[PDB]
């Protein structure tokens, strides 16, 4: 006998073989003894089982020599083994019918374990052979469940099961909800205006969102400073968030999280925590901001930077016609009797200028 | 005119034989009636003087479901439905050949629809009885015990030379106009047991049955005045494709009562449970018979519902509905009919033999006995008609 | 494979050798009768109205004449107060059940039948002044004018009375009819017995009174021109029964025809389909008669309106 498989739904046929060509009676029979379709002359029999709507026939092929077996609405308790009854014979047939889905629809953020749920009939031994286009063949038992799931890890998701030397192909319904940032790093100087800029990708749903942007400050221990904003539709509005920073937010989906002037105690690391739900499940992106504070404290200057600051980079303070008049790897460096032009502050990071302030001395 | 010649004394062996055998039915042959039209071209008279030869000692091994001589009448009935009802689009199925190399692909789906269109008038209908005779140089043997068993054996062998009164009657789930049983209502099914033969039941008692409908879709009211412009006379008020049949309670309830004594006997005191069939075909699903032209199909659940227990002992209103378009029962297709006729149409029936499946399982618990109405396949119509003939050959030494 | 049968529809029809499609053309009639029998039934009822106004009250009923007149006028109301239910049998169907409906037949009838019974007496009684002037006097009395009208409606409600045999509606067809059902053991002869009351009574027995009266009263024309107020009187009831026969006499002829559709008459179904868009013309011109009489009173009668005649002209 051989065997065929379900895909939770479907059509499926079973044929049976006769070489008299005749049109002579057939029978459509289970492992129970249940008739299910039957020949009468030339009419069809529905028999009596629970599959009455679903058992069809293709009856322009009972004068060649084959009789299909087309059932539809194919269920997981429809798994049995059906043989024929042509010319006192036995043809032996089987039947086998599975399912595999997930159950978070469409909440699946960057960054959110992943679950499946595979339906497989009682008494058969089924593989998980999946195939992602990342090149990961996942193998393992019956339940699968990977903690990764991304933007790149999204798509219809070819997963087939091997058993009996037979297998058929899925797909799986991925709705990525991610961000398009791991950590943005704001160089800023003091006086120049911040901006922030963390995207999504236009997804659509009812009541769902609001979050919330924590934020360190370098030295300043008083913490519980933060924002506080309400997501619903095109459309963005800020419930009520009040302190410190005058963060104003704009009202749409690119979200401008917006600093008026680089002051020197509003630097630090962040994090920026994003809710939705329908399926409940929270997002994160690193948040950071460096400020440079350059002023002549009297004839003799002196300049320092603030913010999380690396212990690799370095600093260095010309007068921009000649070269470095000092060169440290520290957060405050000074010099003592300069001289007249365009001062220039740099601050780099293994071969490039991250961040410029001009400044002049009056002798 | 035809004639053949006795044998006073034969009694040789016996070889099964396929010959070709001629109809014999008693024609008119100026009437418009179609039975006779057919008889009068392919026919000849009945055998005034007939002579059955009594066997004294003599058995045989009368097998019935793989008689030869059925699949001759089956043959020579689709030759009468190509010459009595004309189909306006005969729509039949046409494939060729479509394969692949059982070990490879078994996908055929090249098949053609072709479509005959032909006149239709509506023309009478009425059976006759015809008889099967012997040509030259064969005989036909006939069992005379009461009953018979089917394939069995019996012991009261008689030689023929033409079959009893045959009618050609097409029907389904009630066997009608034909033969009685002799003294009790026996059940014949080739096995028992298997669920996939029919089970003939053949009845010992006519229960009869009228199925008529009423003349009332033609107007006989005149609204002679105002309007009589609009609503005028024999403007059509009912439906023109609805009937009733009635059937004798009284005398049904009888019948019926000696058919699960037999089944109790043969099947080792079960509960009988008749129900209705279990879907498929309308002329499966209903009862289906011809009335000139008029395709009655019957809605027959309340016939079949009643459960049954031990200690057993007026007018059914069948509804019935006439459909144009009916499927063929000579080969796959359907055929679009005329709309009906104008008047009374009347079918003073008989019933006497009945057609029955049956609903055995595993899965169910020890005892159950579903019989659901079958039949369908018009080889077991006759086959309930041709179970006591055999044709056979014997050899002349001369 | 594909296989086309496949269609649920079905056709009301018996099968016959000559399929004939029969428009029921009630549709295109019901957006033109119930404005027209409105319009009919608002210049019938003020018209016939106002002869009875002026009548009673400004002739003062005199004389025979005036008072078959009379009833002409009520003879017409009676057709009169139906006019607006089958207005509304046309647009929709009939909502009155039955009981109502062995009445509003037979007054129907009443209004018809009595309707051409009064001109024959307005004919007879102008005959009879004309010719037998002697004998008129004396039998031309008030009185005698109105026991000759009594009768004249008992027997009007005996003409319609077998029509009130059966009147049982029942719903047949779209929505419920009130079709007189009629026994149907002697049906053949009820039905030829309805044609033939209609024809004689109101086109053979008037035409046979307009030329036995109208052939007497135009010998007077034949001897002396002397009195032009005799002519212009003749000239009244002479317009009354032609009048009538324009508008009722197309109907008498088409009714003959619907019942003899046989071996008679004409036998193809075209034939009929043209003669289902005939009845009922000709039934509608029949219906728009009872408004015209006044009508003919203000033009033609030069006692009632003679100073409109000289105002118009
Ligand atoms: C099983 O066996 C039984 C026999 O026991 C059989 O019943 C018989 O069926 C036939 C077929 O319908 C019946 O034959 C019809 O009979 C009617 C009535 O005949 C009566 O005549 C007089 C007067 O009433 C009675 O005294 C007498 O006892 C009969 O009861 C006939 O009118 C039929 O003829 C008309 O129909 C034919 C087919 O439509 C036409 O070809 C024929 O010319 C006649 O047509 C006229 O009427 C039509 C009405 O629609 C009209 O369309 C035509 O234009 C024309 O005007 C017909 O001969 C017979 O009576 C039944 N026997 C009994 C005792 O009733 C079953 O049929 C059989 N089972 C099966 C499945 O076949
Ligand atoms: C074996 O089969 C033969 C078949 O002929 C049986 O013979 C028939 O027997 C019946 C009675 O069982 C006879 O019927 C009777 O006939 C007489 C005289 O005709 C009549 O007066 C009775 O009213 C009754 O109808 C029948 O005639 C007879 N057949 C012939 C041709 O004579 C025989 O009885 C069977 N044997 C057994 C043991 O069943
Ligand atoms: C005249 O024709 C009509 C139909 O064309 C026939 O009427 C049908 O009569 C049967 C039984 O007499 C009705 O069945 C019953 O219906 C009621 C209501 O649905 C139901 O409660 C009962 O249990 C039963 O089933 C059938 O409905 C009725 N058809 C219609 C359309 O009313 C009538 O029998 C004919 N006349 C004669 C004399 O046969
Ligand atoms: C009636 O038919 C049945 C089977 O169709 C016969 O039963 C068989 O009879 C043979 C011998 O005659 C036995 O060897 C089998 O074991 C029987 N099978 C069953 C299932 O019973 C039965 O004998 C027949 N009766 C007559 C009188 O011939
Ligand atoms: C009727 O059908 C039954 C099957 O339903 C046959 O019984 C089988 O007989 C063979 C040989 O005797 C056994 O090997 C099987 O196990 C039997 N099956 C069952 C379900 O019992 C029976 O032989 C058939 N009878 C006839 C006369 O054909
Ligand atoms: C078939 O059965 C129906 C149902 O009883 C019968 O119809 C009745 O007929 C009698 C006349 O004997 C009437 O008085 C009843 O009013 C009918 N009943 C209904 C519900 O309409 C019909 O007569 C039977 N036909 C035959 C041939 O017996
Ligand atoms: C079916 O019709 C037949 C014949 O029209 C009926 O048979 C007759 O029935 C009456 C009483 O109903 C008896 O007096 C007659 O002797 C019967 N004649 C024959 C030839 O049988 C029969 O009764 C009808 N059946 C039903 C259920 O109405
Ligand atoms: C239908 O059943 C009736 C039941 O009475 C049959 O009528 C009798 O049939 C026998 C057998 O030929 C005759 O001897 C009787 O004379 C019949 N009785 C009457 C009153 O006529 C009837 O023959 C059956 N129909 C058919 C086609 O066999
Ligand atoms: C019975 C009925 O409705 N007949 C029609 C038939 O005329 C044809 O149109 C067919 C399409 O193949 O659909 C069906
Ligand atoms: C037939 O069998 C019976 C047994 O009762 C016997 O008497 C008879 O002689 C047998 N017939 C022949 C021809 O031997
Ligand atoms: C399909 O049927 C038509 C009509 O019978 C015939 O002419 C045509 O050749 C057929 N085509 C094939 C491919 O069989
Ligand atoms: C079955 O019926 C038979 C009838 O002869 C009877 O002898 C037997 O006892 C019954 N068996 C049971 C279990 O009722
Ligand atoms: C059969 O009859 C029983 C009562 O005896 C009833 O409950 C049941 O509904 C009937 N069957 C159907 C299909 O209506
Ligand atoms: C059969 O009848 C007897 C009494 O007549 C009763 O005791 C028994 O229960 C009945 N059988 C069944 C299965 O009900
Ligand atoms: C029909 O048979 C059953 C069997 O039990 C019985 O109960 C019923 O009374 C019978 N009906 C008639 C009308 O004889
Ligand atoms: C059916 O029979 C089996 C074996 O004899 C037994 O085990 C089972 O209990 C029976 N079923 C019932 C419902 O008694």
């Amino acid at each position: 006998k051989k065997v065929v498989l379900g895909k939770k739904g479907d059509t499926v046929e079973l044929t049976c073989t006769a070489s008299q060509k005749k049109s002579i009676q057939f029978h459509w029979k289970n492992s129970n003894q249940i008739k299910i379709l039957g020949n009468q002359g030339s009419f069809l029999t529905k028999g009596p089982s629970k599959l009455n709507d679903r058992a069809d026939s293709r009856r322009s092929l009972w004068d060649q020599g084959n009789f299909p077996l087309i059932i539809k609405n194919l269920k997981i308790e429809d798994s049995d083994t059906y043989i024929c009854e042509v010319e006192d014979q036995k043809e032996e047939v089987q039947l086998l019918v599975f399912g595999l889905t997930a159950n978070s629809d469409t909440h699946l953020l960057q960054g959110q374990s992943l679950t499946l749920t595979l339906e497989s009939p009682p008494g058969s031994s089924p593989s998980v052979q999946c195939r992602s286009p990342r090149g990961k063949n996942i193998q393992g038992g019956k339940t699968l469940s990977v903690s990764q799931l991304e933007l790149q890890d999204s798509g219809t998701w070819t997963c087939t099961v091997l058993q009996n030397q037979k297998k058929v192909e899925f797909k799986i319904d991925i709705v990525v909800l991610a961000f398009q940032k791991a950590s943005s790093i704001v160089y800023k100087k003091e006086g120049e205006q911040v901006e922030f800029s963390f995207p999504l990708a236009f997804t659509v749903e009812k009541l769902t969102g609001s979050g919330e942007l924590w934020w360190q400050a370098e030295r300043a221990s008083s913490s519980k400073s933060w924002i506080t904003f309400d997501l619903k539709n095109k459309e963005v509005s800020v419930k009520r968030v009040t302190q410190d920073p005058k963060l104003q937010m704009g009202k749409k989906l690119p979200l401008h999280l917006t600093l008026p002037q680089a002051l020197p105690q509003y630097a630090g690391s962040g994090n920026l925590t994003l809710a939705l739900e329908a399926k409940t499940g929270k997002l994160h992106q690193e948040v950071n901001l460096v400020v440079m504070r350059a002023t002549q404290l009297q004839k003799n200057l002196t300049c320092e930077v603030w913010g999380p600051t690396s212990p690799k980079l370095m600093l260095s303070l010309k007068l921009e016609n000649k070269e470095a008049k000092v060169s440290k790897r520290e957060k405050a460096v000074w010099v003592l009797n300069p001289e007249a032009g365009m001062w220039q502050c740099l601050l780099s990071d293994s071969g490039q200028v991250l961040l410029e302030s001009n400044i002049k001395v009056l002798p | 005119d035809n004639l053949w010649v006795t044998v006073y004394y034969g009694v040789p062996v016996w070889k099964e034989a396929t010959t070709t055998l001629f109809c014999a039915s008693d024609a008119k042959a100026y009437k418009a009636e179609v039975h006779n039209v057919w008889a009068t071209h392919a026919c000849v008279p009945t055998d005034p003087n007939p002579q059955e030869i009594v066997l004294e000692n003599v058995t045989e091994n009368f097998n019935m479901w793989k008689n030869n001589m059925v699949e001759q009448m089956h043959e020579d009935i689709i030759s009468l439905w190509d010459q009595s009802l004309k189909p306006c689009v005969k729509l039949t199925p046409l494939c060729v050949t479509l394969n692949c190399i059982d070990n490879t692909s078994y996908r055929l789906t090249s098949c053609n629809t072709s479509v005959i269109t032909q006149a239709c008038p509506k023309v009478t209908f009425e059976p006759i009885p015809i008889h099967y005779c012997t040509p030259a140089g064969y005989a036909i043997l006939k069992c005379n015990g009461k009953k018979f068993n089917g394939t069995g054996p019996c012991t009261n062998v008689s030689t023929v030379q033409c079959t009893h009164g045959i009618k050609p009657v097409v029907s389904t789930q009630l066997l009608l106009n034909g033969s009685l049983a002799e003294e009790d209502i026996v059940i014949r099914s080739e096995n028992l047991t298997n669920n996939a033969k029919t089970i003939i039941v053949q009845l010992k008692d006519p229960v009869d049955i009228n199925c008529t409908r009423p003349n009332n879709n033609t107007r006989k009211s005149i609204h002679i005045g105002p309007g009589r412009a609009f609503y005028a006379t024999g403007d059509i008020i009912g439906d023109i494709r609805q009937a009733h049949c009635n059937l004798s309670r009284a005398q049904w309830n009888d019948t019926l009562s000696k058919i699960v004594t037999k089944l109790r006997e043969q099947f080792e005191n079960k509960t009988i449970k008749f129900q209705p069939p279990s879907g498929g075909d309308p002329e499966i699903v209903f009862h289906s018979f011809n009335c000139g032209g008029e395709f009655f199909y019957c809605n027959t659940t309340q016939l079949f519902n009643s459960t049954w227990t031990n200690n057993t002992e007026d007018t059914i209103t069948l509804p019935c509905r006439i459909k144009q378009i009916v499927n063929m029962w000579q080969e796959v297709g359907k055929a679009m009919y005329a709309p009906p006729i104008k008047g009374k149409i009347k079918c003073s029936s008989n019933i006497t033999g009945l057609l029955l499946t049956r609903d055995g399982g595993n899965n169910e618990m020890n005892t159950t006995e579903i019989f659901r109405p079958g039949g369908g396949d018009m080889r077991d119509n006759w086959r309930s008609e041709l179970y006591k003939y055999k044709v056979v050959r014997i050899e002349p030494l001369g | 494979m594909d296989y086309q049968v496949s269609s649920p529809i079905y056709d009301i029809n018996y099968y016959t050798s000559e399929p004939c499609q029969k428009i029921n053309v009630k549709q295109i009639a019901a957006r033109l009768l119930p404005p027209l029998y409105s319009l009919v039934f608002i210049f019938g009822f003020v018209g016939n109205m106002l002869v009875i106004l002026i009548l009673i009250n400004c002739k003062r009923l005199k004389s025979m004449t005036d008072i078959y007149l009379l009833n002409l006028a009520i003879s017409d109301l009676f057709f009169l107060l139906t006019v607006p239910f089958w207005a509304h049998y046309a647009a929709a169907q009939w909502d009155f059940g039955n009981t109502m409906c062995q009445l509003l037949t037979g007054l129907y009838f009443i209004g018809f039948f009595s309707g051409i019974f009064f001109i024959i007496l307005l004919t007879i009684d102008r005959y009879l002044a004309v010719v037998h002037a002697v004998f008129a006097l004396k039998a031309r009395t008030v009185t005698f004018g109105v026991v000759t009208s009594v009768i004249t409606w008992v027997v009007a409600v005996f003409a319609s009375l077998p029509g009130i045999i059966f009147t049982r509606s029942q719903k047949e067809g779209l929505h419920y009819t009130c079709s007189s059902h009629f026994p149907y053991s002697q049906y053949q002869f009820w039905k030829n017995f309805q044609t033939l009351k209609i024809v004689i009574l109101g086109l053979v027995l008037p035409l046979l009174v307009m030329v036995i009266c109208y052939s007497g009263i135009l010998k007077t024309l034949l001897r002396c021109r002397n009195e032009k107020k005799r002519h212009r009187a003749v000239r009244l009831i002479f317009t009354i029964m032609i009048v009538y026969f324009l508008f009722w006499a197309p109907y008498n002829i088409v009714l003959l025809l619907n019942t003899f559709q046989e071996f008679f008459g004409l036998n193809n179904c075209s034939s009929s389909n043209r003669l289902d868009q005939a009845m009922q013309v000709t039934e509608t011109l029949g219906m728009t008669h009872c408004c015209i009489n006044p009508i003919i009173y203000a033009f033609v009668g030069e006692k009632f309106r003679n100073y409109l005649l000289v105002f118009f002209q």
